[PDB]
Order: C-alpha cells, then structure tokens, then sequence
C-alpha cells in the first residue's frame, strides 16, 4: 500500500497492528509519510485553507503545520497556501543536445569510415 | 619523358656495342617497342633520370593548391539539401524493387553466367549500395555543421 498511492488505507492499517506493539516501526513510518506529503504538497495545488491539507496528515491545529510550512514554501498567509507553480526555468536548450550530438555525430562517422 | 643522346654511326659497321657497363644502374627501364622501331637502339641511348626535389619547393606547393576556405561552415542550401534527400529516396525504392527482383532469381544458372549475362541491363547491388555513401555522406556532413554553429555563434 506504500507502493502505490495509497495512505488512509496504510493508516487504517496503522489502526490494525494485531500480533505486538510495532510501535517503533509505524514510529519511523510516521516520519518517512510525514516529509513525503510535505514533499507531495508541493504538487499543483492551489489555496488551500488551514483546514482541508492541515488535517491530511493526523493534526486538528498545532504549531507543526509552522513547522512544515515555514521548512518548505505554501506560504503562511490569511487562511491560504501560496501556489508557486512555476516550472518555467529549464526549457529552450539547443546547447545540450549542441553539446552532445556533435558527439554523437562524430561517433557515427567512427564506425562509418575507418577500419575497425 | 626520357632524353636521349647520339651514338656515332662508326661504330656500328664495326659492329661494336657501346657504353661499356659498369653498374647495374642502365638496364633499369625497359624502351617501348614504338621507340625500338625508331633508332633505338642503333642511333641513340635511354638515359634514366631522377627529380631535384627540397623542402623550399616541396611545402609551399603542397599547402597551396586545394585548400578549402569556409565551405564546410555552410549548411548547402538548407530547403533544398532535405529536399534532395527525398530526390534519391524516391528512385531507390524501385532500385530496391530490382534487388527485390535479382536474388530471387538465384539458386539458377551458376552465376559466373550471372556476370556474362549482366553486361546489358543494370544491376540492382552494385547500385544499390552506391546512393547509401550518397544519402550519408550528405547528411553527417551537413547535420554535424548545423550543430557546430550554435555553439560558435551565442
């Protein structure tokens, strides 16, 4: 359930340890979901409230949604999480394949010509 | 080439041989037959020759004659070079039709008949093999130095 998308069923799973207390186990798989949707909040989103992605982990309103939005971005504002959805910076680069293919050409011109 | 020089008709009603061989160094080259009607050799003599060749000669004529200026940082005429890769490809479908054709008429008349017999008609592989050095040769060329100016120039 960890694989694929999954995590209130995890979670009903984290209601259903039946053999012993496993409990610094589910500990460290508390952790490792917590930076997780803090990694997966960062998803194109848009406002949202401090109600609907502050109760998709566990919490009804502590300071550790502080915590987590002042480690990343979803900024702090009058009830709402800021969308920097940019994603702009990276594209129009003729230069590496510029780079790179003029590699690649001459690599086909070895095995074209020359004897091997 | 080949300069010659007269030997003295005297000699020959004495029936004398001249020249009188002392090296290895004479009967190198062989006279052709044309020449051998001629006067040669009753009249005249061959005599080998070599050329004076140096450094300040050699250099300055070797560096001078076929070099390219900036024809390689063209790009040849860039609507027409892909259009020209379609005015190859076009007829070598049909001359791959011919080498669909010519193998299967193997496992036949022992093909050193396959040799006389081609002298009227023409061939698909030979042929077929030659427009590939054509379809490379002018794109690898023409694809590298595109790539080679955008990184020059900005």
């Amino acid at each position: 359930y960890l694989m694929e998308g999954s995590y209130n069923k995890v979670f009903l799973a984290k209601g259903n340890i039946p053999a012993e207390s496993y409990t610094f186990f589910i500990d460290i798989l508390l952790d490792t979901i917590r930076d997780e949707i803090a990694g997966c909040i960062e998803k194109a989103y848009e406002k949202i409230l401090f109600t609907e992605a502050t109760r998709i982990l566990f919490f009804n309103t502590p300071k550790k949604m502080t915590d987590y939005a002042k480690k990343r971005g979803w900024v702090l504002g009058p009830n709402n999480y800021y969308s920097f959805a940019s994603q702009q910076q990276k594209p129009e680069d003729t230069t590496i394949p510029s780079t790179e293919l003029a590699k690649q050409v001459i690599e086909y011109a070895r095995q074209l010509e020359m004897i091997v | 080439i080949d300069a010659f020089r007269l030997i003295n008709a005297n000699m020959m009603v004495l029936g004398h041989e001249p020249r009188q061989t002392t090296s290895n160094l004479g009967h190198l080259n062989k006279p052709s037959i044309q020449a051998l009607i001629h006067g040669l050799n009753r009249h005249y003599y061959s005599i080998t020759i070599n050329y004076r060749k140096n450094e300040l000669e050699q250099k300055m004529l070797l560096n001078l004659h076929k070099k390219s200026w900036m024809e390689g940082l063209t790009l040849q005429d860039y609507s027409e070079h892909c259009k020209h890769n379609e005015s190859v490809v076009k007829e070598m479908l049909e001359l791959a039709k011919n080498y669909n054709k010519a193998v299967e008429e193997e496992d036949k008349m022992t093909p050193e008949q396959l040799a006389i017999k081609n002298v009227g008609k023409q061939d698909p592989k030979r042929h077929l093999e030659e427009h590939v050095d054509v379809l490379m040769t002018s794109n690898i060329v023409q694809c590298l130095a595109a790539m080679l100016d955008t990184v020059v120039f900005k």
